[PDB]
């Protein structure tokens, strides 16, 4: 979790970073909150590598919530 | 008594319920732009 | 003694009562998995 | 608009006044996540509990009938020199033709070549076959069908 | 007085990211993706093609990214198919993922005195004990 | 498998067959037990078994473990009409309050 | 919008998308992540 | 001198989820971001020649 968490920090100081072409804080919490589908409307970015990385977190994103709902049912039982 | 195989592997024959009709109904889909391409001419 | 059984022409051989019973069967292996293609409910909850 | 919101879409929704719209919105969003989460406890249930069948019953007449329909890959079993060859040879042998490449004598050899999958099927006296399906190499499933 | 016997391997080794089978399905579904999402552009034409995908993959994603909202109906009702089919993967992902999870565990555990594999050994069973013994 | 709502635990204690009773020194043994084997030979008793004994009726044991169609969820349907009728009253107290404010 | 900023949380809460309350101190939305862990 | 439970019992935590497997899907967020500079260099490209 908090490696997930620092990964969070490192990819919003990329989107920091590389788009110098809106991120002081709202890049942390509106990027946050996606793994927990959250209601937030958030600052849709350019067409860039800004949203392909959105659609890599939401893989683990979607993956993670597959994982832990399957552990957590598997803990009811047995 | 037969309780129970092993499997992880996904079904590629349960895949029928996915190619279950999408471009048949992209088809009617395709009818119902020609029709409407007809009510232009009404 | 032997494990035998009986045909029409075992009128030769004079058995016995039968003192166990067995069958003509095949044998098979096993496979992996089975079929379900993704609908179960998609009948049942169509009703709702 | 209001139809994909059970499915969690992404698609940006009109958004509505602050009126009984957005209430009954909240009021069918209960109904969406209540019908998603029993839906999906039903489906992972489906994948518990559930009986195996195999074909073994229909076969016995359909590849009787048919043993190159679907596969000349089908390597069939025998009882050499036994009167059980006779007997399916007078009434329920067509399969006495095709077969003649498929003799076995000695049934540890039909065994193992089984069990590497140099047959397909392997046709003897019930008993003999339940109690070495019994004794099978561990927990490798042989039996026919339902018995 | 009982059986020493000797501890099995688990079904450990949860690498499993791909054994509910992706490698082919997944790879056939994606290119599908694109050519029904130009097809779908060009139905909103005749009435943004390499932006159009880009809905197609938020909505399959669960990810807010909206731009193509279709102003034909039709392309919405293959919208609709969209987000059944992705609610029918991942639903039956995770039915696959907990399944595999916890199913079962093959065992061959003997009984006791009264099991066929002791009484009627193989050669492969010493099933022995110490000498000058009370056994 | 017939009638319904009924099991066995297994667990055939004798296992038996069902012979046909005659008179000591008939002579009606031999050709008799031979038909019974003729009988066998055809599968003719395997067809009279079809023709009798082999109707499923009622369900096995097997626990399909649920089936969700249409039954149970009455108890949430009436989420849909609870409060829509009230909302109605909701719109004039709202416009209620526009009047006021 | 203090009879409205409720419905932001009811938002989050159902995964219904209704979103006014994009809170300008960094604190709220820390409540708010306290919101979409629970 | 016995009562020393060392080992886990049968009981069968069923599971748990640590840190370990997940290496396969922890490459995820660095397999392609080192690519998209490149990206960002061919899409200052395009606006060169578009």
């Amino acid at each position: 979790w908090v490696m997930m968490f620092v990964m969070l920090l490192i990819v919003s100081a990329v989107a920091v970073f590389v788009f110098e072409y809106v991120t002081i804080g709202k890049a942390i919490w509106l990027l946050w909150g996606l793994v927990f589908n959250n209601s937030v409307p958030v600052q849709n970015p350019k067409g860039t590598t800004s949203k392909i990385m959105v659609s890599v977190w939401a893989f683990f994103a979607v993956i993670f919530l597959a994982s832990y709902t399957a552990n957590l049912a598997a803990f009811m039982i047995q | 008594e037969k309780n129970e195989v092993m499997s992880s592997q996904l079904d590629i024959d349960n895949m029928a319920g996915v190619f279950y009709m999408l471009g048949a109904a992209m088809a009617l889909s395709l009818i119902t732009f020609i029709s409407e391409h007809l009510f232009y001419w009404q | 003694v032997g494990s035998l059984t009986i045909n029409e022409e075992r009128e030769v051989v004079d058995f016995s009562v039968p003192f166990i019973e067995t069958g003509i069967s095949v044998m098979v292996s096993r496979s992996n998995g089975t079929v379900s293609p993704s609908a179960f409910l998609e009948p049942f909850s169509a009703c709702v | 608009l209001l139809w994909g919101l059970v499915f969690n879409n992404s698609v940006p929704v009109q958004n509505p006044k602050g009126t009984t719209s957005k209430i009954m919105v909240s009021v069918w969003a209960f109904f969406a996540v209540i019908f998603l989460a029993s839906y999906t406890a039903n489906l992972a249930a489906f994948m518990i509990q559930e009986e195996y069948v195999d074909q073994v019953s229909g076969l016995s007449d359909k590849k009787f009938q048919r043993p190159n329909d679907f596969s000349p890959p089908f390597r069939f079993g025998t009882v050499p020199n036994g009167s059980t060859e006779r007997n399916i040879r007078n009434n329920y042998a067509e399969m006495h033709a095709y077969m003649g490449k498929f003799n076995q004598r000695g049934v540890d050899d039909a065994l193992l070549s089984l069990k590497t999958g140099k047959l397909d099927a392997f046709i003897y006296d019930a008993a003999v076959l339940n109690y070495m399906a019994g004794r099978d190499e561990g927990c490798k499933l042989v039996t026919i069908g339902s018995g | 007085l009982t059986i020493l016997v000797k501890k099995e391997i688990p079904r450990s080794t949860l690498d499993s990211f791909m054994q509910p089978f992706q490698s082919t399905l997944w790879l056939l579904v994606g290119l599908s993706v694109h050519v029904v999402a130009v097809m779908l552009y060009l139905l909103d034409r005749f009435s943004t093609l390499s932006s159009a995908m880009w809905f197609s993959w938020g909505v399959l994603l669960n990810s807010g990214i909206g731009e193509g909202a279709p102003r034909s109906f039709s392309a919405r009702i293959l919208g609709m198919v969209w987000a059944g089919f992705a609610m029918i993967i991942v639903a039956s992902y995770t039915a696959n993922l907990a399944a595999f999870l916890v199913l079962d565990r093959p065992e061959e555990r003997i009984t006791g005195i009264n099991d066929p594999r002791l009484r009627n050994p193989s050669d492969k069973f010493i099933y022995a004990t110490v000498k000058q013994s009370s056994v | 498998s017939q009638k319904c709502d009924l099991v066995t635990t297994g667990e055939l204690f004798f296992r038996s067959g069902f012979g046909i009773g005659m008179r000591k020194d008939s002579p009606w043994k031999q050709q008799v037990s031979l038909s019974i084997l003729k009988s066998h030979e055809n599968g003719f008793m395997e067809d009279l078994d079809k023709t009798w004994v082999r109707y499923q009726e009622c369900d096995s044991r097997s626990n399909a473990p649920a089936t969700l169609t249409c039954e149970n969820m009455a108890g949430v349907f009436m989420l849909v009409a609870g409060g829509i009728v009230a909302g109605i009253f909701l719109i004039f107290i709202e416009i209620a309050y526009k009047s006021r404010a």
